[PDB]
C-alpha cells in the first residue's frame, strides 16, 4: 500500500534554517502531488505548500511566501521543504502528504506521513 | 543501389509519436546520444528496439484489459499486453511489444470501452498511464503488465476485453527512456552514435497534445528519420557498402544545397556544425543520395 | 519497373482511418464501386481525392479555432481549415484539405486547448462533429469552414488558437461521403471501378472506436491500399505500361499462392471471385508483382 | 433556430392505426435523438417513443410497447410514429421533441414541436 515517511525536524533558534525530507513508497496508478501540512498544539491542521507531479506548480501558504520553498524532481517520489527564516509561530508537527492529481491543490489529500516535530525557540 | 522516397520532411510521420514532422534540426544543447526505441532501423531494413513498420502502431499497446473499482483510487485497468497484430507477447530481445511509447510522464490513453450501466454500452473511456519514471506504478510491458486508472466516485462497471491504447496527451513529458521492467535492466538498442567530431544529430521533430500551465512551450519530441524512411528501409532489401551515405538536402523548387548530411548506415543522420544552439531548417526540401562514403568523410560545416 | 514494398497487410497501416489493418477479404454483397476520397494513387504516383502521403493525415484535420457558449447548445467550435502542413487551405481541384474524412457519422475529435476557468490551463478537449450525412450542422469542408460543439453547463472559456482534431470515435458510422460543401458539388475522385464480369474489389479492412449498443459487432471500414502502398506509389516514379499488374499474394515462408489479382493503374485491386457471401484471406502474405497485363487478363478463380 | 413539424394527426376509431411524422428543419450541430410525447387535458406531458440519431436505439413507454414502432433513416432529420391498436386513454395532443444525445432518452428534451390532436372514438 502507498507510504509517505518524513524525517528533518528538530529545535533550531528564531532565523534559522531546517530542511524536512519525503518519500514516497508502494504503487501510484497515476500522477500525484506532494504537499506540506502543518499542526500546532491545539489550533487547527493549515495548509504549508505544494508541488504537483510534474514540479512544475508550486502553491504556498501566504504566511511562508518568500521564506519555505518546497522542492521535487519532476515525476519522482521524494518532496522537500526548505524552511529560512524560521519564527517561534512556525512551530509545529509537519506532515508530509500525497494525492491523485495533475496539479498542486490546498485539501482532500488521500495519503499522510506520521509527523515531524519542528521547534523555532524565540 | 540505396535510393529514398521522395518525400519532403513536412509531409511525413514522426516515428516516436504519432503526428506530423514538423520541425527539422540540430541541436547541439540536447543529449548527443539519446537512447530511442522507437524510430531505429539499419540501411539494411533491419528494425532495432521496439520500432514498428507502421506509424499507426507508434505509442500504443494492445492488452486484455481488466478493470476494478477500488475505493479512494477509482477505476484501475490492468493490461495484459499483445503485440498490436493481437499475436501473443514474449518477453524477448527488446524492451516491450513493438511501438511501446520510449519515453516518459504520464500519458493519457483511449481505448474502446463496454459498461452494463445506461445509456452508451459501447463507448470510448480515457485513462491515466505512469510511462515513467519509476518510483510510481511499478510497469512491467517488458513482462507484459502495465497498470493504467482514472477517478470516479463510483464503479465504470466496464466488461474485461481486448482493447488498442492510443494516445490521447502527455503530463509531465521527459524525454528518456520509460520503465520497462519494474526498475531493472531489459534488453535496448544502443545510444544513436558514434558521431565523428564536430557531427552532431539531425532531428525530425513533432509536438504532443499536453497537459500544462498556461504559458508553456509546444512539447517537442525528436527522431532520428521519419517513418516512412524507417518502412521503406524495411521493405527494401539494401545492401550496405560502407559506413555512411553521403545525402544532400535540396529546395525542390530552385535546386540550392542547404546541406549535406551522413546516414550512417546504423540509421542516424549527422551534419557538420559547430554552433553551440539550435539551428532550424526548411521542411518543404528533399533528401537524396549521392553515394556511399566511409566513416571518416568530412562533411561541410553547415 | 514497378514493385512493391515488401510488408505483410497485418504490419500495414489503414488509408481511411488511423488504425493497423486487421483484415483482407472480399464482399460482393457490398457496394462494388465505392467512391472513397482517401487511400486513392495512380500507379504513376498521382494522388486522388483527399489522399494524403502520411498516414497521421488520415481523418484528421487543422484548423484556426473559434469558441464560444450558446446556451441550450453549449460549447461551439467553428474550425477555419488550413493544411495539417500549416500551409493554408485553398479551395482547389478536390473535396476538402488532404486527410479530411471521407465517411459519414458523428466524430468524436480532440484537440489541444487553452483555458482560463481555473485547473490544467492547457488541455485536450472532445467535441463531436457530424461529418454527414446532411440536414445537420451545414459542414463546408471545401470552403475550409466546419462545426463541432459539446455538452456545457457553462462556458469552457477557451482561447482561440490553432488546433490538429484527431479522431477518438465513431457513432452513427456509414461509408458515404460526407457533407463536403452544404449540400453544393465538390471534386470527387470517381467510383472505384471499372470491374470485368466475375472481377470484386480486394478491401484492406480495420476496426473503428465506436459508441455503440451494445451487442455491436466491430465497425468495419475498408480501403483499396494500405497506407505504405499508398506512399510507395506517391514516392516512387513509375513508368505505366499498360492497363494492369497481375499480382500474386503468397505465404511468405513457404511462397504457396494464396491468389492472384490485378493492380488496375487506377489504383485498386480486383479478385476473380463468383461467390455471394464474403471470403477473408490470411493477413500474413505478401504481395509480388508478376507482369504488366492488359484491362481483359482473365484472373485464376479463387 | 431548431423547428419540429408535425404531421398525421385527428380522429380514428378505437382498435384503428395512424402514422405521425416529424421533420426538424434548422441547423445543429451534433447528434440528437427525435421523440414523441403527449398530454391528455388535466395531465401532465408524458414520454411515448424516441429514436436515437443513429435508428438503431428505441425507448417506448410501457403502456405502448407493442402497438407503437418509432422509425428514422440513420442521421436524417424526420422520424415516425406508426400507431396501431390505438384506445381512448391514447387520445391527446402528440408533440414531436429532439434533444441533443447518442442515445433515445425519456426526460429533458430541450427543442419542441407544435402538437398535433389525435382524437379515437
Amino acid at each position: 500500500q502507498v507510504q509517505l515517511q518524513e524525517s528533518g525536524g528538530g529545535l533550531v533558534q528564531a532565523g534559522g534554517s531546517l530542511r524536512l525530507s519525503c518519500a514516497k513508497s508502494g504503487r501510484t496508478f497515476r500522477a500525484y502531488a506532494m504537499g506540506w501540512f502543518r499542526q500546532a498544539p491545539g489550533k487547527e491542521r493549515e495548509f504549508v505548500a505544494a508541488i504537483d507531479w510534474s514540479a512544475a506548480i508550486t502553491n504556498y501558504a501566504d504566511s511562508v511566501k518568500g521564506r519555505f520553498t518546497i522542492l521535487r524532481d519532476k515525476g519522482m517520489n521524494t518532496a522537500y521543504l526548505q524552511m529560512n527564516s524560521l519564527e517561534p509561530e512556525d512551530t509545529a508537527v509537519y506532515y508530509c502528504a500525497a494525492t491523485y492529481s495533475t496539479i498542486a491543490p490546498r485539501t482532500s489529500y488521500d495519503f499522510w506521513g506520521q509527523g515531524t516535530q519542528v521547534t523555532v525557540s524565540s | 543501389m540505396v535510393d529514398l522516397p521522395v518525400i519532403q520532411p513536412r509531409l511525413c510521420t514522426h516515428a516516436r509519436w504519432p503526428a506530423p514532422v514538423y520541425g527539422l534540426l540540430v541541436d547541439p544543447s540536447l543529449p548527443s546520444n539519446p537512447q530511442w526505441q522507437n524510430g531505429r532501423v539499419h540501411v539494411d531494413g533491419t528494425l532495432l528496439g521496439t520500432t514498428p513498420i507502421s506509424g499507426s502502431w507508434v505509442s500504443c499497446f494492445a492488452a486484455e484489459a481488466a478493470y476494478k473499482f477500488q475505493s479512494g483510487t477509482g477505476e484501475v485497468a490492468t493490461f495484459t499486453l499483445i503485440e498490436q497484430d493481437g499475436s501473443a507477447y514474449v518477453p524477448g530481445d527488446r524492451a516491450a511489444p513493438l511501438g511501446y511509447p520510449d519515453f516518459s510522464g504520464q500519458l493519457e490513453i483511449e481505448v474502446q470501452t463496454e459498461t452494463t450501466k445506461t445509456g452508451d454500452k459501447l463507448k470510448v473511456t480515457t485513462f491515466e498511464m505512469i510511462l515513467g519514471p519509476t518510483t510510481n506504478a511499478d510497469q512491467a510491458p517488458y513482462q507484459g503488465r502495465v497498470f493504467a486508472s482514472v477517478t470516479a466516485a463510483a464503479s465504470l462497471d466496464l466488461v474485461d476485453g481486448r482493447v488498442r491504447a492510443v494516445p490521447r496527451s502527455i503530463y509531465g513529458f521527459q524525454d528518456t527512456i520509460p520503465e520497462y521492467n519494474d526498475g531493472l535492466l531489459v534488453p535496448l538498442a544502443p545510444p544513436i552514435g558514434p558521431f565523428l567530431p564536430g557531427e552532431v544529430l539531425l532531428r525530425f521533430r513533432t509536438y504532443m497534445r499536453q497537459i500544462d500551465t498556461a504559458d508553456a512551450a509546444a512539447e517537442a519530441i525528436d527522431c532520428a528519420l521519419p517513418q516512412e524512411f524507417v518502412s521503406w528501409f524495411a521493405s527494401n532489401a539494401f545492401t550496405v557498402q560502407s559506413e555512411a551515405l553521403l545525402l544532400r538536402y535540396r529546395n525542390t523548387l530552385t535546386g540550392q544545397l542547404l546541406f549535406e548530411c551522413k546516414l550512417y548506415n546504423e540509421g542516424y543522420i549527422a551534419l557538420s556544425y559547430s554552433g553551440s544552439g539550435p539551428l532550424t531548417f526548411p521542411t518543404d526540401g528533399i533528401f537524396e543520395v549521392v553515394s556511399w562514403v566511409p566513416r571518416l568523410y568530412q562533411l561541410a560545416s553547415v
